């Protein structure tokens, strides 16, 4: 069966007033912070990082300070907009290159590094919008070549943040079929009919976990207490976490997000149940 | 001059690998003629040491001090490729046997003193080649020692005698490895 992992991933970047990346990390409430989002990328040199007017000139030192304290940091790409696509293999390698030379281990004169010498610990795929022509499989396999242990590099935690619905959209399914996704956060907190905490998530959870046995699965919850998909901490301890911990490839809990977590200290109670 | 993030190279005709996942403060330093030194404080995971890169089954002559305060390993450590393998010939360890809850297996005699054999699958884990699924073998010692001889030809041939394939050698060092601990270690290979 295999249960508690003590792992809590929290998203960050969706509102400046949620406080810095270093403040998140020093809360001692999260084992991984996923910055959010690289909301533009495609068949051109156009890339954009949206951190919602967040203090950019803090995050680089905070990444390193996070890593020292045992909290790795990844960057999620995509989001809820339609300003991104990856419609070719060449589009995917350009994405890798940009990611790599901007935020990871690469260094090229013609490519700036917003976070200085800080070197990120992973990439997340938040792919609300896409088509079957997308080549996130190409991105994923290249990223996986840089998930390094015992050599000149560091671990890269490759993940996908997906809608509750199984089976996933083609562009997500195509990437996941590479087999080398470390973790998948299933989001159970959206207003999606037939697939959220109020109705459908246990069934979605059953199929997801079975389809990718080599991948860890995080149950994705909202920390906004005013959402109808919010689950009281009591019911997490008693219902959500036990159910999800039935499956062998349970990895932990994902929380959307740091802004709403500061509003209700959801993780305080939740971290003991993860 | 000391380093603090992952890197490889050559130092006085020895291959050196130092890897860390970034956790804590791990400081690596190369000395002369096969020595290296690591001091660490609340690390996450790191490996470190000297050896040979395109490495034969070398007859390893090591010596020094290995003083973990917590969990750490001091093994003749290496990888193969095709198939991918990670092997440990564990000489000593800190506060935790790395074979904690593995189906007990053994054993093999070598260089005076005996060892123990284990095997276990790593699935979608980081490695020298990236995200992979491979076995990690062990040669644990039921008595700890820090210094002596480990003729790697005997450990390799004993695993292959039973049901565990190897592959082409890529690197083999005497690894000091910390896991969520502090400590210090100064090992010298020859
Ligand atoms: C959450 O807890 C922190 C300290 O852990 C405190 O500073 C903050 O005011 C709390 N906020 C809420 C919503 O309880
Ligand atoms: C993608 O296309 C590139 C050319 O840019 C090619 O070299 C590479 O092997 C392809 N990757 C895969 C395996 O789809």
């Amino acid at each position: 069966a295999g249960g508690k992992t003590g792992q809590v991933t929290v998203f960050w970047g969706r509102n400046k007033a949620e406080g810095s990346l270093r403040e998140a990390c020093d809360s001692g409430m999260y084992t991984m912070v996923t910055m959010s989002f690289l909301d533009v990328f495609g068949a051109n040199g156009k890339y954009h990082l949206d951190l919602s007017g967040h203090d950019l000139s803090s995050v680089g030192a905070d990444i390193k300070h996070c890593q020292s304290k045992g909290v790795p940091v990844s960057l999620s790409i995509g989001g809820y907009g339609t300003g991104y696509s990856l419609p070719s293999n060449r589009s995917a390698l350009d994405l890798f290159d940009h990611l790599w030379n901007s935020y990871f281990g690469g260094s090229k004169p013609s490519v700036p590094r917003p976070f200085g010498d800080a070197w990120l610990d992973g990439v997340d795929l938040f792919l609300e919008h896409g088509t079957p022509a997308d080549r996130y499989d190409v991105l994923a396999l290249e990223l996986a070549k840089h998930n390094i242990r015992g050599g000149p590099g560091k671990p890269l935690h490759l993940t996908a943040t997906v809608r509750c619905g199984y089976p996933p959209a083609a562009h997500v399914g195509r990437a996941l079929a590479t087999g080398i996704f470390e973790r998948v956060h299933v989001r159970t907190y959206e207003s999606d009919k037939w697939c959220n905490q109020n109705l459908g998530w246990e069934g979605s959870w059953d199929k997801w976990t079975a389809a990718y046995p080599a991948t860890r699965f995080y149950v994705g919850l909202t920390a906004d207490d005013k959402s109808h998909q919010w689950v009281h901490p009591k019911n997490v301890y008693y219902g959500v976490a036990p159910v999800a911990q039935k499956k062998d490839n349970y990895g932990g809990i994902m929380l959307w997000d740091r802004y709403f977590d500061k509003q209700t200290n959801y993780s305080s109670l939740i971290k003991y149940y993860a | 001059q000391s380093i603090t993030t992952s890197q490889t190279g050559t130092n006085n005709g020895y291959y050196y690998s130092f890897w860390t996942n970034g956790g804590g403060e791990v400081t690596y330093t190369n000395g002369d003629n096969g020595e290296y030194s690591v001091t660490w404080v609340d690390c996450g995971d790191f490996t470190s040491g000297k050896g040979w890169n395109p490495a034969n089954a070398q007859t390893v002559t090591y010596s020094g001090e290995f003083n973990p305060s917590g969990n750490a390993y001091l093994a003749v450590y290496g990888w193969t490729t095709d198939p991918l393998v990670e092997y440990y010939i564990l000489e000593s360890y800190g506060t935790y046997n790395p074979s904690s809850g593995l189906t007990s297996l053994g054993q093999v005699t070598s260089d005076g003193g005996t060892y123990d054999i284990y095997s276990t699958q790593r699935v979608n884990q980081p490695s020298i080649e990236g995200t992979s699924t491979f076995n990690q073998y062990w040669s644990v010692r039921t008595e700890k020692r820090v210094g002596g001889t480990v003729t790697t030809a005997n450990h390799f041939a004993a695993w292959k005698a039973l049901g565990l394939e190897m592959g082409t050698y890529n690197y083999m060092i005497v690894s000091t490895e910390g896991y969520e601990s502090s400590g210090s270690s100064t090992i010298t290979v020859s």
